[PDB]
RNA sequence: AGCUGUCAACCGAGCUUUGAUCCGGGGGUGUCCGAAUGGGGAAACCCGGCAGUCGUCAUGGGCUGUCACCCACUGCUGAACACAUAGGCAGUGUGGAGGGAACGAGGGGAAGUGAAACAUCUCAGUACCCUCAGGAAGAGAAAACAACCGUGAUUCCGGGAGUAGUGGCGAGCGAAACCGGAUGAGGCCAAACCGCGGGGUUGUGGGAUCUCU
RNA sequence: AAGACCCCCGUAGCUGAAACAUUGACGGCUCGUUUGAGAGACACCCAAGUAGCACGGGGCCCGAGAAAUCCCGUGUGAAUCU
RNA sequence: GAGGACCGAACCCACCAGGGUUGAAAACCUGGGGGAUGACCUGUGGUUAGGGGUGAAAGGCCAAUCAAACUCCGUGAU
RNA sequence: GGCGUAGUCGAUGGACAACCGGUUGAUAUUCCGGUACCCG
RNA sequence: CAGUUUGAUAUUGGUGUAUGUCUAACCUGGGUCCGUGAUCCGGAUCAGGGACAGUGUCUGAUGGGUAGUU
C-alpha cells in the first residue's frame, strides 16, 4: 500500500502449462523513503510512479 | 440542600432483627439491625450515633447469603442481607420495640 | 528529467542552462543541493 | 364505578364519585455490569486523583461533579540543535468507538457434487469472511448505441432466446442489437485568464485573451 | 348455560385531541441575478506518470485465441480541437 | 560419608496370577512385584491448537473419541 | 490481524501487629475475661 | 504450489580502464545524544558498507516439503 497514492494490491490466478489456476498476488512497487512533509523529517512507503512523478 | 445531595441515615437501618440470638444479644447491650448492604463499619457507626443520638463502642458486620427455595417450577433465591451487631457504651440503650 | 542549473556543475554546464540529466543524478543530488531546478515554462522567463 | 398485574386460589388490610383502577401524550427518578470510558478485574467486584460539600478535636467516613484513548481546531513551549520541527502543556467539540432480522455496494474466496474416473471446466463468484452504509443501496446525464436511416441519463419487468455464440466443442455455460412495459430530471466543478475569491462548463465544440459593430 | 340481525360486545353510518409526532400552504426569513448580442482575431485552456504500447493476470457469449471494449501490478510513456 | 548406590514403608508405577466380565468399577479388587536422593513424585500459576501441538518414538497423547480432535455451517454431500 | 516500549496486572514466593481460658443448639485467634501488639 | 535459486528490469546516481573508484539514493541487529524514568520506535550526529544488497514485475533451474488425483 502506497500512502500517497492508495495504491494497493491486486490479485488474480498463477497459471501453468496445464492450466491450473492457483491464487497470487501483485504487489505494488513499493519503496521506503525518507521524506520531508510539512519540514518534518519522516519515512515513508511510496510506490516509484509517485517517486517518478515528483510526488515526494 | 437539593434533591440530589440529600441523604438521611434512616436509608442505612432498614430494620431490627428479631430473634432468640437478638434476645440474648440485648442484655449485653448488642443490638442487631439489617443494614443497606452498601454500607461499611463506618457508615453504620455513623447512622447509628445520628439516628439515637448514642455512644456506639464497636461494630461488628455478618454478611449472609441468601437462602435457595425450591418452587412449583424451580429454585429461586431469597435476598442477601447485611446485619450489624452495635456495641453501645456502658448504661446507653436503644427502645426497639 | 531536464533542468535548470542554479550552480555551475562539472561537466554538466553554467549556471542557468536548461540540461536533461538522468531522474537520479537531479532527484537525489542535484535538487537537494540547490544545484538544480525542475524545468517549467516559468523557469524560462526567470532565466530571461 | 369500581380497584389493589399474572401463575393463583387465600387471608389481611386499604384506595375510590373531592373522579380511583384503566387508557393516550409529555416530564422526573433510573443502583451495578456491559463500547464501559478515572485505575484494576475472574462482567455485575475492588481501589483512587482533583474541586465542592456534610460530619468530627482531627484522621477515618459519607454525598455531588469530574478524570480513558483517538481525531478536529485555538493558544503556550520547542528538545539532540541554531532556525526548526518532533514532543510536551492548556482550552474546547450533541466528533468517533458498540448493537442490529432481512435487503445493498466494493474486496477475499472453498469443498462435498457433476463430468458415471480426474486435473482444464462445473458446483460458483455459491457457503463463509473483510470494509462501508441507507432507508433503501448501487447505477445514472454518453469519449453510448446504431448503420448512412436514426434513437437520446439510469434502473427494473416480459421478450429476442436456450437463439448467435462458447466448451477436455465433454459435463455444461450463454448474450446483444432491438421490441412492449413501470417511472420519468437534470445540475455543478477543474483547466486556461484576473486578484481562498472572480472566471468559465463544451460536441452545431466551447471558454480565455485582444480588435471592431 | 344448545343453531341469536333485534340479550351483550360490536358492525353500517357519523363524530372526537389539551398534549406531541408526520406532512402540506402561507408570512416572516434565506439565497441567486442586475448589461447583453454579433463579427473578426489568437492557437492560450479544455482533468498525467493518466491514454496508448510491452509483459503477467481478471471479467465479458468469448476457457488467450487474429481478440476488440472493460479492470489490476510492473516497466515505457503523449497530445489539447489539425 | 559420595552415590542416576543397597534393603524397605509413604508416594509413583503396573511384571505374574486369581476374581470381576449386563462388574463395587466404561480398566478395578486381592496376594505377590519395580523405583523409592533422583533422568524422582507432587500442588498452585502460566504456556504450545488440528495437516497443527507434544512426543527418552508406541502413530503414542491432545476432555472415556486420533493414520489427522470437537462443534456449527456448505448440507437434505455423495 | 501479529509483536511489543513505557507502564499495569499476575502467588504457588517476599514484607507485615495476639495468645491463653470460657461460653451457645447452631460461631469463635472473630464474642466474653486477662494480659499484649501494630498504624494514624 | 510453497520454499531455495539464476538473469533482466524499477528503486539507481557521478566518474575512469567486463572491471575499478566516488557519494548522494539505500543498508547497518555499529558508537554517542534527545523524545525519556524506556534493550521497542523515531529524530539527530560520528563511524562504516554502497549503487551492491533488500524489495516489486517478468523470467530459466530445482522442488514428495506440501496439495489434488490416476
Amino acid at each position: 500500500n502506497c500512502d500517497v497514492c492508495g495504491k494497493g494490491p491486486g490479485f488474480g490466478n498463477n497459471i501453468s502449462h496445464s492450466h491450473r489456476r492457483t491464487s497470487r498476488r501483485w504487489n505494488p512497487n513499493i519503496q521506503r523513503v525518507r521524506a520531508v512533509v510539512g519540514r518534518t523529517p519522516k519515512r515513508l512507503n511510496v510506490c516509484t510512479s509517485c517517486i517518478k512523478a515528483g510526488k515526494v | 440542600v437539593t434533591s440530589k445531595t440529600f441523604t438521611d441515615p434512616r436509608d442505612i437501618l432498614v430494620k431490627p432483627v428479631v430473634s432468640e440470638k437478638s434476645y440474648a444479644l440485648l442484655d449485653e447491650n448488642k443490638y442487631t439491625f439489617v443494614v443497606d448492604p452498601r454500607a461499611n463499619k463506618t457508615q453504620i457507626k455513623q447512622a447509628v450515633e445520628a439516628v439515637f443520638s448514642v455512644k456506639v463502642t464497636g461494630v461488628n458486620t455478618i454478611n449472609r447469603q441468601g437462602k435457595r427455595k425450591r418452587t412449583r417450577t424451580g429454585y429461586g433465591k431469597r435476598a442477601n442481607t447485611k446485619r450489624a451487631i452495635v456495641t453501645l457504651a456502658e448504661g446507653n440503650r436503644i427502645d426497639i420495640f | 528529467m531536464k533542468i535548470i542549473l542554479t550552480h555551475e556543475v562539472s561537466g554538466l554546464g553554467a549556471a542557468g542552462d536548461v540540461v536533461d540529466v538522468k531522474d537520479g543524478y537531479a532527484r537525489n543530488y542535484l535538487v537537494p543541493r540547490g544545484f538544480a531546478i525542475r524545468w517549467t515554462k516559468g523557469g524560462e522567463k526567470d532565466v530571461a
